[PDB]
């Protein structure tokens, strides 16, 4: 069980920790988050009371260092930092726990939600999508655009997701135009899986990360990426059976966790109706289809 | 984007462009089987690819053999069309390649866009104009070459005959669109109009009769009358 201590909470802010969130009042005696489960990536995210513009946050893994939050009054945000003095850090944390100035990461023992949303997400892969190498954690916010978005403007602050484009020479073999456009198996299995991702775990990890950035920060290009990666599997006639079965589980927990009131902007009607009802895999996503129909029948 | 009434001038500018019509690519006759079921028999078709400024028609004949053993023929026809248009472009010298290809039906956009990925600088565009190019098989000499073909074949025509010696391309395309709209609405009457006068002939190297300018005005008026008529006959007005 690890800890992310806070120097202080100078401004009123809703703090998120994974799928949990709580309100901290301006100058309330809040000194961070304890009992964070080890073995998973986490995200700690922020929305200022006074400017709901820019949700922002940090992906991190407590196995990779000791991290804390400190408000910067110049740049105007809560910043994650690393404390390299291990003894100074344990001593800080222990004083804050003794005086009980920390919230407890509030995981119910029955609850596998976070594991199920982050099964294939690895910090090392996140750090290749979010390029800021001097730090072991990664900043994301609502406004960051994706590399593909910039092609259609700051490269250092981009999300470098894998470019998927169904009408591209990468996706379409000369002489197999119709075949490859209607059945994307070649593009999924040879180009993407074997050539770029190497295995379906990396594929699913990026897919899961895209969804989480879309959900927690309303990052529009992440949502585009998540839907593209779903659609590429569903538009492929030939998909490993274990991938299909795992995709069904992945999406099921994603749809389960989405806020009900956000379904209108985080869910692309065209992609979902095609995946569940028209595509090759229309009959292969039983759990996802059943929750989608019982929770968002409007979209469909 | 799309091509509508606001930009007639762009059709006749000096940027090479082609209209592509796929409506006669996959043609069938529907009939009863001995068992009383229904079956189709395909007949030869054509891709109608037209430079509206020069009148050059690239008539790609689709021989029925191309459909043998194939499934989902109406979807395949759009991709076959795309493939043959892309092959045509690659066969033209760079300075003759089109800068835009306008498809007369939106279902062709994706097939053509995918076949032309090698040509990122050629714009693939839809149109809102209701062009009557499906009636191209009402032009006797075009119908004749398609039906007689025994193999795939490309045949080059000028759909305006010699008209550009005397009129502009905006007027030639307007006359062609008018003759074709009339042939599409009532082929018999349209054809009677064009041929009632035995003394006005079709030169061997032409598609349409050799009308003088005065006679074209009379002809063009008569086709309007026909289109307007049929439109009443149809709605009762
Ligand atoms: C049926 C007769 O149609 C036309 O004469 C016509 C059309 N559609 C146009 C628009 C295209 C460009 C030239 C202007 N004349």
């Amino acid at each position: 069980m690890n800890t992310v201590p806070f120097t202080s909470a100078p401004i009123e802010v809703t703090i998120g920790i994974d799928q949990y969130s709580f309100n901290v009042k301006e100058n309330q005696p809040f000194h961070g988050i304890k009992d964070i489960p080890i073995g998973h990536v986490h995200v700690i995210h922020f929305q200022h009371a006074d400017n709901s513009s820019m949700r922002y946050g940090y992906w991190f893994d407590c196995r990779m260092g000791n991290f804390y939050i400190q408000y910067d009054p110049k740049d105007g945000l809560y910043k994650m930092m690393e404390e390299r003095d291990g003894a100074k850090f344990e001593n800080i944390v222990h004083n804050f726990k003794e005086r009980q100035m920390m919230v407890s990461y509030p995981k119910i023992d029955e609850d596998d939600t976070w594991y199920n949303l982050t099964e294939f997400v690895q910090m090392d892969k996140i750090r290749k999508i979010v390029r800021k190498d001097e730090n072991q954690f990664s900043y994301v916010d609502s406004s960051m655009t994706t590399v593909q978005e910039n092609e259609l403007s700051d490269p250092a602050h981009s999300l470098n997701y894998t470019v998927i484009n169904f009408k591209s020479r990468e996706a379409i073999r000369p002489g197999h135009e119709m075949e490859d456009f209607l059945d994307k198996s070649y593009y999924l299995n040879t180009v993407m899986l074997q050539g770029i991702f190497k295995n379906s775990s990396n594929y699913f990890g990026e897919l899961q990360f895209a969804f989480l950035n879309a959900m927690f920060f309303g990052n529009y290009g992440s949502s585009l990426q998540w839907h593209a990666m779903i659609e590429l599997i569903c538009s492929s006639a030939t998909v490993p059976k274990h991938m299909l079965d795992k995709l069904d589980e992945i999406l099921y927990y994603q749809i389960k966790t989405l806020p009900e009131q956000y379904s209108d902007i985080l869910l692309n009607e065209r992609v979902w109706n095609i995946c569940l009802y028209s595509s090759f895999q229309k009959n292969s996503l039983h759990n996802t289809e059943k929750i989608m129909e019982n929770k968002y029948p409007e979209l469909l | 984007g799309a091509m509508n009434s606001s930009n007639y001038a762009e059709l006749f500018n000096n940027d090479i462009k082609l209209f592509v019509d796929d409506t006669n690519v996959y043609r069938v006759t529907v009939h009863k089987t001995f068992e009383g079921n229904v079956a189709t028999k395909a007949i030869n078709g054509c891709i109608f690819t037209l430079n509206p400024k020069t009148g050059h028609l690239f008539l790609k004949i689709i021989h029925t053999s191309v459909w043998a053993g194939q499934k989902r023929l109406s979807q395949l026809a759009k991709w076959k069309t795309a493939e043959e248009v892309s092959a045509l472009v690659r066969s033209l010298p760079k300075e003759e390649q089109p800068k835009q290809i306008i498809v007369t039906r939106k279902a062709m956009l994706d097939p053509l866009e995918v076949h032309m990925l090698d040509f990122p600088n050629i714009a693939i565009r839809p149109t809102e104009l209701r062009l009557p190019f499906s009636a191209a098989m009402s032009i006797d000499k075009l119908s004749d070459v398609v039906m007689k073909a025994t193999e795939p074949q490309m045949v080059l025509f000028n759909i305006y005959d010699d008209w550009l010696d005397r009129i502009s391309s905006y007027t030639a395309f307007s006359r062609l669109t008018l003759l074709l709209r009339a042939l599409k609405t009532n082929e018999e009457s349209a054809k009677m109009i064009l041929l009632s006068d035995p003394t006005i002939t079709i030169k061997s190297y032409h598609l349409w009769p050799s009308f003088t300018d005065e006679q074209w005005i009379t002809i063009e008026s008569q086709m309007r009358d026909l289109i307007l008529t049929e439109y009443g006959r149809k709605y009762n007005v």
